[PDB]
């Protein structure tokens, strides 16, 4: 995924 | 007797706050994939029967006002209230202009603060990195005190498939427990967190 | 309602599991903390409830902080392969994120950490229950945990000096009538309701318990 | 009652  | 009474003209209002772009002063990057997530959330919660309104790129003040305004409305003909928050975040705080405490966004709907919502469930779904005052609230956080694919978030994708198939036939805690599982399994980690002060079983029917 | 499979925690094990009960009633003077009158009644009612459920209950009394950490770490190093779940019940004074021993204060996150999946492999994918009774009106390492606190963060939890914590009384009542036929969340929800309705700067007040669930399955105490 |  990405991150946050 | 053991379920929240759902015999009302409206299921309730559902405020969706979708924060994708932040001010350069905050130093948070554009959250790619959040538009897929929101669109879904909107179709699901609409299917459930909520009166949904999506607000984009809110500020600390806009959020506090949106919720204070919602709490000052008349919920007598509503079964419950839902609010979904998609944004950046830190411990106990949510993030376009800065940072606001989750306690502040929720307080507005406290018992006295909103007599028209007493004894009704107040659901808050947070995706980011006499009778009592704090009773009948429920928070589904995306992680414990979170990953997103530029396909949407794992938490929201899961939550939406479950709600599509079982929103009308499962209790809220069953749904959320199933969401907890999928997330955990697909995780290829993070586990959502459900905090419940509900006093009854919640069925959207 | 029903009992749908694939969605239920596997209970086909030799034993239900361990149930530690930490009963802290007396604290050192330096703590400023008082005798928790009524706590003995809470511990007796629970020992009896969880034994009836099928637990191997052990009851500790007036524990220090080193004792509380050590016993939980030791409990986590036992072999739980043969147990369906695990449960721990803390009865004491408390403050945000911390619980009192007789000598002082230790964070609950440090007590529960002993059982994280990567630190307690024999309880992995199995429920780890934690019940905590301690302080106006109108695979992932944290999966399978579940906390039932007696009140919400920041308010005070009440306790009858001669009837016991309301949370405990209510819980025991609910478990006796429905412990083997209701799912855990329905039980704790019914406890939320019991506490809310059935119970001068400290007069005419109320309290609501908090349930934090990381469970991945429905938990039923049977079959 | 007593609180904790
Ligand atoms: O109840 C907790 C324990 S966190 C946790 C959550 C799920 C699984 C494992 C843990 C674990 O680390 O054992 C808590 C205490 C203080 C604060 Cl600030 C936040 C949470």
């Amino acid at each position: 995924d990405e991150v946050x | 007797t053991y379920q929240y009474n759902m015999n009302f003209e409206k299921l309730g209002k559902c405020i969706i706050i979708n924060n994708k772009n932040f001010d350069k002063v905050t130093g948070m990057g554009v959250r790619n994939g959040t538009d897929k997530d929101a669109e879904a959330l909107f179709k699901c919660f609409r299917s459930l029967g909520f009166d949904v309104i999506v607000y984009n790129d809110c500020s600390c003040a806009k959020m506090q006002d949106l919720l204070k305004k919602a709490s000052e409305e008349d919920h007598t003909n509503a079964a419950c209230f839902a609010c979904i928050l998609l944004s950046h975040g830190e411990e106990n705080v949510i993030y376009k202009d800065g940072v606001t405490p989750i306690k502040d966004l929720t307080a507005h709907f406290r018992g006295d603060r909103c007599k028209t919502l007493l004894e009704k469930p107040k659901l808050f779904f947070i995706q980011a990195c006499k009778i009592p005052v704090e009773a009948d609230f429920l928070f589904a956080y995306s992680t414990v005190p979170s990953w997103r694919s530029p396909r949407g978030s794992w938490f929201v994708q899961a939550l939406c498939s479950i709600l599509e198939e079982h929103g009308k036939d499962l209790e809220i805690m069953q749904i959320l427990t199933r969401v907890n599982d999928r997330v955990a399994r697909h995780f290829e980690k993070q586990i959502p967190c459900v905090v419940s002060m509900l006093t009854k079983e919640l069925y959207f029917s």
